[PDB]
């Protein structure tokens, strides 16, 4: 598995 | 998600006015205020939030709902038999996913060609003639053809016609792994296509916009579109026909048949409301007619209403398309063959690839099987009182992996490894079963390395880096030695994942 | 390893 290409979004 | 209040997302290419007026009139009688929004890639954002400020209500084709209901995003609609026999059971079978409805169908989409009538008495019967017709036009400063090539929803149509397809059906079902993006029959369509490209009968760079203004501005004799499309044009000077696509190689142009669905979020606490005002406001004669007065719908899925509007010849013409064509998939793949299809026709289109080269990868990237599991992570930081005078620890902190869904993560993961810094004792902290956290006390922020396994033990590991935040950035909450919340959203990919692998993240 | 009060 892999972590998304779009960058993580903060909450 | 807002309370006593309903949010409807839909496409800024329908009748949001028109759905609006049916707000305004659900409110009228239940002081329920309805807001209408059209927010551009709202079927990509939807997954992103539902959800905070996700829409009580998504508008989409039913192709997508398929992918959204497999993700858990849909209530499963709970329609009584008296209101399903009021529409039309093809319109039904297009929003069943799984045997269970997870959507209202509003109306029947299909591509037609639509015409100049002045500029072109006679449309082409035939794909094949339209080159001769454009260079008997461009004499006198006009063009034959222009519509959207970058979606390959105004593509496939030509594509399909001489035996593309997306899905193999066998055995009861679509077989994701029997793809016809890269038989000759696709080949021959994209070829025909590019062939009209490169002999300056269309622009590779022509999308939406440009072919409307076109042929409402009457530049161009011939475009292809939906039913949506037809308001704009009778606000132009343009007396236009609804009609047959041409053939290619005298075989119909099938182009994929879109039904127009309405979703309940599964986050929305306003089910009950969005029930009421889908069957009871919408999916009436009067609440399709103001939705139609705006942008046609096409071939509403009311029987009632379809029947008022079936003599007009545009919708004949759309279901005569739609007969000739192919009701879309709507299984979680299609989203990955829409994409494959679209880089595959804008890039054979602009001459970066080849024909075979470009629907090669297409073939490969459309049954490319993708499984996401959205995750939060990070760590909460509560200040002490004071610092504690023996060890100098002024913070109690816990870092977390956690779904974002209320799903059990274990099913999928093996283990989630946390390492902490050198100082703390056991530094590589292991979690084998829920929760997946770390507790504990200290005075310093610092990396921690996350390591994500999975049952598979050749499903690659997901590594995630946090910084342990104990101090407040905003300066009032600094001040104030406010709790701080350092998490952040994040979506883990499995590519192609072993058959064992499938069933545990489904 | 990379610790301070804020980093
Ligand atoms: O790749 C960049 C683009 O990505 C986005 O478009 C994607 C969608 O996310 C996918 O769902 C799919 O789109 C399909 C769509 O699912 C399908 O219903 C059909 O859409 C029709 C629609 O039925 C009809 O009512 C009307 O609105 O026209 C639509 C077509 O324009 O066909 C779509 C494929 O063309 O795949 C596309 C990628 O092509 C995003 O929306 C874009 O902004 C972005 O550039």
């Amino acid at each position: 598995a892999r972590t998304k290409q779009t960058a993580r979004k903060s909450t | 998600i807002e309370e006593g209040k309903l949010v409807i997302w839909i496409n800024g290419d329908k009748g949001y006015n028109g759905l609006a007026e049916v707000g305004k009139k659900f409110e009228k009688d239940t002081g329920i205020k309805v807001t209408v929004e059209h927010p551009d890639k709202l079927e990509e954002k939807f997954p992103q939030v539902a959800t905070g400020d996700g829409p009580d209500i998504i508008f989409w084709a039913h192709d997508r709902f398929g992918g959204y209901a497999q993700s858990g995003l849909l209530a499963e609609i709970t329609p009584a038999a008296a209101f399903q026999d009021k529409l039309y059971p093809f319109t039904w079978d297009a929003v069943r996913y799984n045997g269970k409805l997870i959507a209202y169908p509003i109306a029947v989409e299909a591509l037609s060609l639509i015409y100049n009538k002045d500029l072109l008495p006679n449309p082409p019967k035939t794909w094949e003639e339209i080159p001769a017709l454009d260079k008997e036009l461009k004499a006198k400063g006009k063009s034959a053809l222009m519509f959207n090539l970058q979606e390959p929803y105004f593509t496939w149509p030509l594509i399909a016609a001489d035996g593309g397809y997306a899905f193999k059906y066998a055995a009861g079902k679509y077989d994701i792994k029997d793809v016809g993006v890269d038989n000759a029959g696709a080949k021959a369509g994209l070829t025909f296509l590019v062939d009209l490209i490169k002999n300056k009968h269309m622009n590779a760079d022509t999308d939406y916009s440009i072919a409307e203004a076109a042929f409402n501005k009457g530049e161009t004799a011939m475009t292809i579109n939906g039913p949506w499309a037809w308001s704009n044009i009778d606000t132009s000077a343009v007396n236009y026909g609804v009609t047959v696509l041409p053939t290619f190689k005298g075989q119909p142009s099938k182009p994929f048949v879109g039904v127009l669905s309405a979703g309940i979020n599964a986050a929305s606490p306003n089910k009950e409301l969005a029930k009421e005002f889908l069957e009871n406001y919408l999916l009436t004669d009067e609440g399709l007619e103001a939705v139609n007065k705006d942008k046609p719908l096409g071939a509403v899925a009311l029987k009632s209403y379809e029947e008022e509007l079936a003599k007009d010849p545009r919708i004949a013409a759309t279901m005569e398309n739609a007969q000739k064509g192919e009701i879309m998939p709507n299984i979680p793949q299609m989203s990955a063959f829409w994409y494959a299809v679209r880089t595959a026709v804008i890039n054979a289109a602009s001459g970066r690839q080849t024909v075979d080269e470009a629907l090669k990868d297409a073939q490969t990237n459309a049954a490319a099987v993708t499984i996401v599991k959205p995750i939060v992570y990070g760590n909460v930081a509560r200040y002490f009182g004071k610092k504690r005078e023996e060890d100098g620890h002024t913070h109690q902190w816990t870092v977390y992996v956690k779904p974002y869904r209320n799903e059990d993560m274990s099913a999928y993961v093996k283990k989630i490894q946390f390492k902490l810094h050198e100082s703390y004792g056991n530094p590589l902290r292991v979690v084998t079963k829920p929760p997946y956290e770390i507790t504990e006390t200290g005075w310093g922020e610092f990396e921690i390395i996350i390591k994500i396994f999975f049952i598979d033990p050749n499903e690659r590991p997901v590594t995630l880096y946090h910084l342990l935040k104990l101090f407040q950035s905003d300066t009032n909450a600094m001040l104030g030695k406010k709790t701080v919340v350092s998490e952040f959203y994040d979506e883990m990919i499995f590519q192609d994942p072993t058959a064992m692998m499938q069933q545990l993240l489904t």
